[PDB]
């Protein structure tokens, strides 16, 4: 209730980025949404000294009818000072990762209790827009901490340890973390136990409270049942010049993965000029050295470490029928974690919506992992990205990315 | 008298580490400051400015200017340094609605607004850094000092601060009287509406009351100007709207800065007159911007110019929107990497039109483009209308399945349907997912010295058939490609290539139709011609029987 100083960086004004186009359903359910805001003193209108402007949408979370506003903070989190007042960072939980179920709730409501510091209150300026931009569009700045900002859960964090204190003490092996408006909340319970604690969870809030509209939901996880794809060769009876072609490629790019890949007995095979459907015999040499990078194969790759000061950069492949690749790297060739999709939802049928939902898979993962979003590379182009992504958002935190324009040819060795 | 609400005022600061102005006041004629005098003297009678005292250490340059031909005179505060010391404001403005999203209204009022421009107050604590002075007669005494209590017309924040009083001022009426529509444009205020004349008038009257109660007073003697209104460049009528006239004019000769101003109308009239096209006469500013030059018009410039004259002969108009009804649009292709579109809600009543052009790139295909165009009206759409149309398109609903789902890209276009007007938009070729049984098998290469630009073209087959092609001026990549193109002239219709060349299998990947590079041109066509063609790569340099071979004979 009192507010805690807010800076910029140093030598950095506020964003100025423009709003996006709106379709009418989200507009009037934008105005409704901050005239109630506006009512409940969490908003207020703002006048034209004010030249700052962040992007504004409305989302529905998965398996909710009702709108929900999604202001897209990016450039004003990485305009905000780094919070490290009274905590360095709180270190990212590794066992997280390990727990058989974590449901994550949308906390973000609770942020609205805590005002802003009044001086930096105009940095969150925002703008309903018109359709035809036949009315002035609506601005308003928040008086309160805002969801989707990164100060706002540094802010609160001295206050969601103290609501969260009775719950951890009588719960010792629950790990619970924070990241944005997202509470990660992970045991190792049956499941039908285990939502009775997120119930029970819920409840510690409401009565802090004493409406948050989105905390009755739950999106649960199971990262101990989480999969990761190794480099496998085929297992073959008949093998074509094509398929040998196919597998010396693979081995050559693994090889710089792997150091002791060696191809040279199998392209001992091809000798000659010979039809790409013809089959060829393995020589033993050929099998030796196969099975050796087979063996190879199965360790894990040298040097991999990850380094928190460090971006987290994911590429993603289209593999077709629904099925979707991915690798989450640092460095390259020194992958972090691998993995692959075919289960996306209600998308057979449009390609968008199936890598929006990868995108916020892969980024959930991200969090959960190392406490932070990696920057795509999307294959996609951009124009075709930026017009459609928001009609299948369903995060309350947005990720960077970047466009890739030349098909890669590692498509091929993920499939 | 009657109370009356005053206008509340907008916090103004200079930018950061930015202080006043403090500009010299240019000597004036005994004759101009005479007239500057009495000017300002009345408006300080008006409230407008406030003589200060000595203490400011600001000041603005004033001008005196003859309205011509006339013996008045005119005053000029010239704010432009003060303007690049003001703080940024949030500009309302930038978004201009476009005709095709208003709706129709059968009447039109304009009222104006003036009155309340010349009289919404400044900051208190900004007043000081508008200070400018009259100089005195013959220098002999101080300059007459005044300052802005009003906004100051030339000044930075004016239109900003204007707009957002006005609104404020216009918002109840306007969410209570939801009947109508209200615009600020200038000094004027357009309050259209469906009603009967009598219940508009009687609006009229009403929104006149409420603008009174802030000491706001609107000419008794109404606007002269009616519908149609020229706006923006268009022309507003209460149900239809068109451009202002288009005159492409008569030039025996043409310039680099003629042909800006023929292709800037031609864009303007794109957005109502269906199948304006550019390229060609945009292809004539390619890299130069001597506006002086001449540019020697070409054949194809001269019909597409001669085109355009013909669609421009006779009045075009759109209809407004009608938000009972979907918004259906439709696409052309026109050829050059031009398409053209139309967006309609009852068949032959265009709301508006406009056209989109390849965007710059080595190569590309039809659908991308198709796809890119989508994409920019779905856009656009959103702006005008905050709906997407339902797309009428010149591609088979078979042919576009088969693209999305085997292209390497996640790709999407919105609710469409196929509309039979040719020229269709379709895969001329389509590369085996699998090697083909019975075809011959080319193992291609070729290399050049990067010195000499020397090299080498060529093949192998598994049934002994062999090419190498010399080469000159010439490089690595473009050898690639040869060879590739060599064993498509020598096979068969149905053929397996085995090719190391990343750089070639980028391209290939891409699916392009046409390109910047005749021989991926010339390897396009050949692939037309195929009836099965299975493209396989290789990594050079690892022992790979063929591709050794060939190797070997085109680096020599
Ligand atoms: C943008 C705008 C410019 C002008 C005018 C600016 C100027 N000069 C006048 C008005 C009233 C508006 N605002 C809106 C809003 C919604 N529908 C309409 N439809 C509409 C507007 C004018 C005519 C006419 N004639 C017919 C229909 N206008
Ligand atoms: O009374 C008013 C005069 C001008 C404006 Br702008 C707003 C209110
Ligand atoms: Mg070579």
């Amino acid at each position: 209730i009192e507010t805690v100083p807010v800076k910029l960086k140093p030598g950095m004004d506020g964003p100025k980025v423009k709003q996006w186009p709106l379709t009418e359903e989200k507009i009037k359910a934008l105005v409704e949404i901050c005239t109630e805001m506006e009512k409940e003193g969490k908003i207020s209108k703002i006048g034209p000294e004010n030249p700052y402007n962040t992007p504004v949408f409305a989302i529905k979370k998965k398996d909710s009818t009702k709108w929900r506003k999604l202001v897209d903070f990016r450039e004003l989190n990485k305009r905000t000072q780094d919070f490290w007042e009274v905590q360095l960072g709180i270190p990212h939980p590794a066992g997280l990762k390990k727990k058989k179920s974590v449901t994550v709730l949308d906390v973000g409501d609770a942020y609205f209790s805590v005002p802003l510091d009044e001086d930096f209150r105009k940095y969150t300026a925002f703008t309903i827009p018109s359709i035809n931009n036949e009315t002035p569009g609506i601005r308003y700045q928040y008086n309160v901490l805002p969801q989707g900002w990164k100060g706002s859960p540094a802010i609160f964090q001295s206050s969601m340890t103290k609501i969260l204190e009775p719950f951890k003490k009588q719960n010792p092996d629950i790990v619970i973390y924070q990241y944005m408006d997202d509470l990660y909340v992970g045991s190792d319970l049956e499941i039908g136990q285990h939502r009775t604690k997120i119930e029970e969870l819920r409840q510690h809030l409401l009565r802090w409270g004493l409406e948050p509209p989105f905390l009755w939901m739950g999106y649960e996880l199971h990262p101990d049942k989480w999969t990761v794809q190794p480099i496998v060769l085929p297992e073959k009876d008949s093998w074509t010049v094509n398929d040998i072609q196919k597998l010396v490629g693979k081995l050559n790019w693994a090889s710089q993965i792997y150091p002791g890949i060696k191809v040279r007995q199998l392209s001992k095979l091809l000798r000659g000029t010979k039809a790409l459907t013809e089959v060829i015999p393995l020589t033993e040499e050929a099998e030796l050295e196969l099975a050796e990078n087979r063996e190879i194969l199965k360790e894990p790759v040298h040097g991999v470490y990850y380094d928190p000061s460090k971006d987290l950069i994911a590429e993603i492949q289209k593999q077709g029928q629904g099925q979707w690749t991915y690798q989450i790297y640092q460095e390259p060739f020194k992958n972090l974690k691998t993995g692959k999709y075919a289960r996306m939802r209600g998308a057979h049928t449009n390609d968008v919506k199936q890598l929006t939902e990868a995108v916020q898979k892969i980024t959930t993962e991200s969090i959960v992992i190392w406490g932070k979003t990696p920057k795509f590379k999307l294959p996609i182009q951009k124009e075709t990205w930026e017009t459609w992504w928001t009609e299948y958002w369903q995060a309350t935190w947005i990720p960077e990315w970047e466009f890739v324009n030349t098909p890669p040819l590692v498509k091929l060795w993920y499939q | 008298m009657v109370p009356i609400s005053p206008i509340e005022t907008v916090p103004v600061k200079l930018k950061p580490g930015m202080d006043g102005p403090k500009v010299k006041q240019w000597p004036l004629t005994e004759e101009k400051i005479k007239a500057l005098v009495e000017i300002c003297t009345e408006m300080e009678k008006e409230g407008k400015i406030s003589k200060i005292g000595p203490e400011n250490p600001y000041n603005t340059p004033v001008f005196a200017i003859k309205k011509k031909d006339s013996t008045k005179w005119r005053k000029l505060v010239d704010f432009r340094e003060l303007n690049k010391r003001t703080q940024d404001f949030w500009e309302v403005q930038l978004g201009i609605p476009h005709p095709a999203g208003l709706k129709k209204k059968k009447s039109v009022t304009v009222l104006d607004v003036g009155d309340a421009y010349f009289s919404v107050p400044l900051d208190e604590d900004f007043r000081k850094y508008t200070a400018f002075t009259i100089p005195s007669i013959n220098n002999e005494t101080p300059g007459i000092r005044y300052q802005y209590n009003v906004l100051p017309q030339g000044w930075k924040g004016s239109p900003a601060i204007f707009q957002s009083s006005m609104t404020k001022i216009l918002e109840p009426f306007a969410a209570q009287n939801p009947d109508i529509v209200i615009y600020q444009y200038m000094d004027d205020l357009y309050v259209g509406s469906d009603l009967e004349i009598g219940q508009h008038r009687t609006k009229i009257e009403e929104l006149r009351q409420h603008l009174l109660r802030w000491g706001l007073t609107t000419p008794d003697k109404k606007h002269q100007k009616e519908p149609p209104f020229l706006w923006m460049g268009y022309e507003l009528h209460p149900d239809k709207w068109t451009v202002q006239p288009i005159v492409l004019p008569e030039k025996d000769s043409w310039t680099v800065n003629d042909i800006q101003k023929l292709v800037g109308k031609l864009n303007w009239a794109s957005q109502i007159y269906p199948g304006i096209k550019v390229r060609q006469l945009s292809k004539l500013l390619r890299g130069t911007k001597a506006l002086t030059e001449v540019i020697p018009l070409t054949e194809e410039a001269e019909l597409e110019l001669a085109e355009n004259r013909e669609i421009l002969k006779e009045p075009v108009h759109g209809v407004y929107y009608d938000p009972s009804k979907d918004l259906i649009a439709e696409i052309q292709k026109q050829g050059q990497g031009q398409w053209t579109y139309q967006i309609y809600q009852e068949p032959f009543k265009n709301l508006k039109t406009g056209k989109y052009a390849r965007m710059r790139g080595a190569h590309t295909n039809d659908v991308k483009q198709l796809t890119e165009a989508v994409q920019k009206i779905t856009t656009e759409s959103i702006v005008i209308w905050g709906k997407t149309p339902k797309f009428k398109l010149p591609i088979q609903k078979e042919t576009w399945e088969t693209w999305w789902t085997e292209y390497w890209q996640a790709t999407w276009i919105p609710e469409w349907e196929f509309v039979n007007t040719p020229p269709l938009v379709k895969l001329w070729y389509q590369l085996e997912k699998e090697p083909i049984v019975g075809a011959e098998t080319f193992y291609v290469d070729g290399a050049a010295n990067r010195e000499t630009k020397l090299g080498k073209a060529g093949y192998v087959t598994n049934k002994g058939r062999q090419k190498v092609v010399p080469l000159t001026n010439t490089t690595n990549q473009k050898t690639e490609l040869q060879a590739i193109y060599l064993a498509l002239q020598d096979s068969g219709l149905e053929v397996n290539i085995v090719t190391d060349s990343q750089y070639a299998l980028g391209i290939i990947q891409a699916q392009p139709d046409k390109s910047e590079s005749e021989l991926v041109n010339q390897i396009i066509e050949q692939l037309i011609k195929k009836e099965k063609v299975y493209l396989a790569w290789v990594p050079a340099h690892k022992g790979i029987g063929g591709n050794e071979q060939v190797d070997k004979l085109v680096s020599a």
